[PDB]
């Protein structure tokens, strides 16, 4: 069963730069092999098949190179309207017909920290048994950040959950929400309630913390 | 004016079933073979099957083998897939997509409908504030299913430094979302900021106010 492997995970380019993915199979589909594009909440869009040949509507900035094993997309000269995700897909030996995990094109920006926020639980949720803190990361870049909850010192691993929205289409820019969730018990036994943001725009970790009371 | 619109997708029991849909437009369409390909969350696409542009051929992937069986009905522009026994590996957005003029090429794919796998029972968001002490504040709609809600504030009328995020699942099986907005502390006493929460899978409207 063939293997595609795509490289990089996730892009970042600037717009007017030359955009080069790669798709690894594990065994020559040979000629055989398309490029899609997606952008969330939209349909696939086929890009190229047959590895160099584009089909109707979609741009010259757009070429598909290779053979067998070896295959590469450039987006030539970026438009906004390419960061998308972008996926191979061969049709040699199938079914099935196997895909790449995607690659990411997104948008390069220059680093732009976090702001960050905390918040305690309302009086309301406590009283239904259960608490969660929430912490808000507002618009950094890039999206790669870390958010590390401290409960009294103490760190805290398995209790969190979190999002990330997508790249902003104005700021370029990511936000991220975490929530730590614990029991009503826990919380008010407690009293250092603390968010660590870890991020490269950042000289050091930035804490926001509340006492409970 | 090609266009492939799915439909039937919906909420399930693990062990369950539905039947999908997929209607042809703008093309014909017995002419063309038909591809069914999921894409769960924070995941990929992946293949499953696809049914010739006659009738005769069906394939399938190993996994919905057994579960998972397709069909068409040219002369209604539809085409069909039954699945059975549904897993929550099964859970994600299916997308049918037209084979080209067996190409193995999707040329044209539609948005998609969406499948859900829980045992969880619907149930309408708990609204909670994240209260401001610029400033940030914003609404915790919690503990709903299905998918999706949607949130504004003040009913349209904030739009600037709002920030929507995508729901978690937690493991009761109920989601949880976040809703902020970042706006001038100035405007904290002053200024009435309300989200406004709409659950329509549970028929579900809370409107929450938020102050400091």
């Amino acid at each position: 069963e063939i293997v595609l492997t795509q490289s990089p995970a996730t892009l970042s380019l600037s717009p007017g730069e030359r955009a080069t993915l790669s798709c690894r199979a594990s065994q020559s589909v040979g000629g055989y092999l398309t490029w899609y594009q997606h952008k969330p909440g939209q349909a696939p869009r086929l890009l190229i098949f047959d590895a160099s040949i584009r089909a109707t509507g979609i741009p010259a900035r757009f070429s598909g190179s290779g053979s067998g094993t070896d295959f590469t997309l450039t987006i030539t000269r970026l438009e906004p309207e390419d960061f998308a995700v972008y996926y191979c897909q061969q049709r040699s030996m199938w079914p099935p017909v196997t895909f790449g995990q995607g690659t990411k094109l997104e948008i390069k920006r220059t680093v732009a920290a976090p702001s960050v926020f905390i918040f305690p639980p309302s009086d309301e949720q406590l009283k239904s048994g259960t608490a969660s803190v929430v912490c808000l990361l507002n618009n950094f870049y890039p999206r790669e950040a870390k958010v590390q909850w401290k409960v009294d010192n103490a760190l805290q691993s398995g209790n969190s959950q979190e999002s990330v929205t997508e790249q902003d289409s104005k700021d370029s820019t990511y936000s991220l929400s975490s929530t730590l969730t614990l029991s009503k018990a826990d919380y008010e036994k407690h009293k250092v309630y603390a968010c660590e943001v870890t991020h490269q725009g950042l000289s050091s970790p930035v804490t926001k913390s509340f006492n409970r009371g | 004016q090609v266009r492939l619109v799915e439909s039937g997708g919906g909420v399930v029991q693990p062990g369950g079933s539905l039947r999908l849909s997929c209607e042809g437009s703008g093309f014909k369409f017995g002419d063309h073979g038909i591809h069914w390909v999921r894409q769960a969350p924070g995941e990929g696409l992946q293949w499953l099957t696809v049914i010739s542009s006659d009738g005769t051929d069906e394939r399938y992937t190993d996994s919905v083998k057994g579960r998972f069986t397709i069909s068409r009905d040219n002369s209604k522009n539809t085409m069909s897939l039954q699945m059975n026994n549904l897993r929550p590996e099964d859970m994600g957005l299916y997308y049918c997509a037209r084979d080209g003029k067996y190409s193995g090429l999707l040329d044209y794919w539609g948005q998609g409908t969406m499948v859900t796998v829980s045992s969880a029972s619907f149930k309408g968001p708990s609204v909670f504030p994240l209260a401001p002490s610029t400033a940030a504040l914003g609404c915790l709609v919690k503990d709903y299913f299905p998918e999706p809600v949607t949130v504004s504030w003040n009913s349209g009328a904030l739009t600037s430094g709002v920030h929507t995020f995508p729901a978690v699942l937690q493991s009761s099986g109920l989601y949880s979302l976040s809703s902020v907005v970042t706006v001038p502390s100035s405007s904290l006493g002053t200024q009435t900021y309300i989200c406004n929460v709409n659950h329509k899978p549970s028929n579900t409207k809370v409107d929450k106010k938020v102050e400091p």
